[PDB]
């Protein structure tokens, strides 16, 4: 029931004794659940005082109670959290990490984790005073397992913070220090580490394709191809996207996820109950399908076709026009025996059924990868028994209506299919 | 290329959400003045 006057006179004070009591009441005040004089103790100007403290290597209580009355300012709002920063406490917390005591060490781990965590620039501020190498000293230890998880869970969770955000991104150096702890952290077994490793996986790769191939030149995919067959949907949804993420970059870098055995965990993937997997797995998906036939090859050989025809069939709209994108980009880019086996695992019909879609995009969608479908029938002339497939599913009239569709590039890709393999 | 990056930013703090369950609905047809002047083909029947 002290008073900040109290702490004040107590703090500044030259009695060792009365600041540690007094810092100690300070961290009281800041932890009450119902109304904490967090401003009250900032106006007083207590944030230098704690702050030096955190200096004070001969008296480890007061540096742990100001260490804790700092991190209870800095977990507040995005303006007592500056107040921190504004103090100098990032330096002074990174020079604690190394402390003998764990207690003291974690909450700068945890302190320098919700300051980093307030934005692209105070993140940057953490990296640029030095945090990550001592950070990542203490995850140096030979078994990870030996930690304890919840200190474990406030340096992933940290170091995660510290590749969030993109205005700007991470420097590219500072992700590089990093991806090396993150790989061996994707090997723990605590499910909170792992998907908060993930979700990290997940902001970095999110970007150019150049910070896509750092994070594969750093192995991670072998490890994120593995979670991505995880039982927990907390873990199982960042995995899938950093996956996603990684193939949305170049042919080479999507091969690294191929070859990492991704095409395996699909099947489940895509006939998975939540809807949200479902969506981003076949939108993952439509990024293979987007590459060099040889990788259109290898989806065909994990049975993978059935399970998008079967998607585009039967799945939410949202799912549908990912599937559309699939299937567009596979005829797109596939040989025609390739395209012979799609119609073969019931393309057409499902693909019909979207062409009276609001989504004027999705319609240009199909279009395309009708037209890319008659082509290949070309080649083989069967553009006829196509024809046959078409008109004879509904598809026929759903293609002649679309001649009054609003956009004059639907109408005219329509017109170009009547003209070429419903002449007469 | 065909690849395209995610419709929404993913993040450990909107990962667990509804997403509106979309309609398919139906296409916009083009107005009388547009149709006046597009040149429209019957398709053939077998």
């Amino acid at each position: 029931n002290w008073s900040v006057e109290d702490i004040v006179k107590g703090i500044n004070s030259n009695n060792l004794e009365s600041q540690l009591q007094a810092t100690q009441a300070a961290r009281k005040l800041l932890s009450r659940e119902k109304q904490p004089p967090i401003d009250n103790i900032i106006r007083a100007g207590l944030i230098p005082k704690f702050v030096s403290f955190l200096g004070k290597t001969d008296c480890s209580p007061i540096q742990f109670e100001s260490a804790w009355a700092l991190t209870n300012i800095a977990s507040g709002t995005s303006e007592q959290t500056k107040a921190v920063v504004d103090g100098g406490a990032i330096p002074a917390f990174i020079s604690l990490l190394a402390s003998p005591h764990a207690h003291i060490s974690e909450q700068a781990v945890w302190a320098l984790g919700n300051i980093a965590g307030d934005g692209s620039a105070f993140r940057d501020l953490v990296i640029k005073h030095g945090a990550i190498d001592p950070l990542l000293a203490l995850l140096a230890v030979p078994d990870l397992s030996t930690l304890a998880c919840g200190y474990l869970r406030n340096l992933t969770w940290t170091l995660s913070n510290l590749c969030r955000n993109k205005n700007p991104a991470p420097p590219l150096d500072a992700v590089e220090q990093i991806l090396p702890t993150l790989v061996r952290l994707l090997h723990h077994n605590d499910p909170e580490v792992l998907a908060d490793s993930c979700w990290a996986i997940s902001y970095l790769t999110d970007g150019p394709n150049e910070r896509i191939e750092m994070v594969v030149k750093k192995g991670v995919v072998p490890q994120l191809v593995k979670l991505l067959g995880a039982t927990e949907l907390p873990i199982v949804t960042p995995a899938l996207r950093a996956i996603g993420n990684i193939v949305t970059g170049t042919d080479e870098q999507t091969q690294k996820v191929i070859d990492a055995g991704a095409l395996a965990v699909f099947p489940s993937l895509l006939t998975n109950p939540k809807t949200n997997i479902q969506k981003e797995a076949t939108w993952t998906m439509s990024n293979i399908t987007a590459g060099r036939q040889d990788q259109i090859q290898q989806v065909v050989n994990h049975g993978l076709v059935p399970f998008l025809v079967g998607v585009l069939s039967k799945a939410d709209f949202k799912t549908q026009k990912e599937a559309a994108w699939a299937i567009t980009n596979y005829t797109s880019g596939g040989t025609v025996e390739q395209i012979v086996y799609l119609v073969h695992c019931g393309i057409i019909e499902p693909l019909m059924n979207l062409l009276s879609a609001k989504d004027t995009k999705i319609i240009q969608v199909i279009l395309d990868a009708i037209s890319n479908i008659f082509q290949a029938a070309e080649k083989l002339g069967e553009t006829e028994k196509l024809s046959i497939m078409i008109e004879e599913c509904g598809g026929l009239d759903k293609i002649e209506a679309l001649q009054r569709h609003e956009n004059e590039s639907v109408y005219k890709a329509s017109l170009n299919l009547i003209e070429k393999y419903f002449s007469v | 290329m065909a690849k395209r990056v995610a419709e929404k930013e993913l993040t450990d703090r909107n990962w667990d959400e509804e997403d509106e369950v979309e309609e398919m609905g139906t296409f916009s047809v083009a107005s009388e003045e547009v149709m006046k002047n597009r040149a429209v083909k019957k398709a053939k029947r077998r």
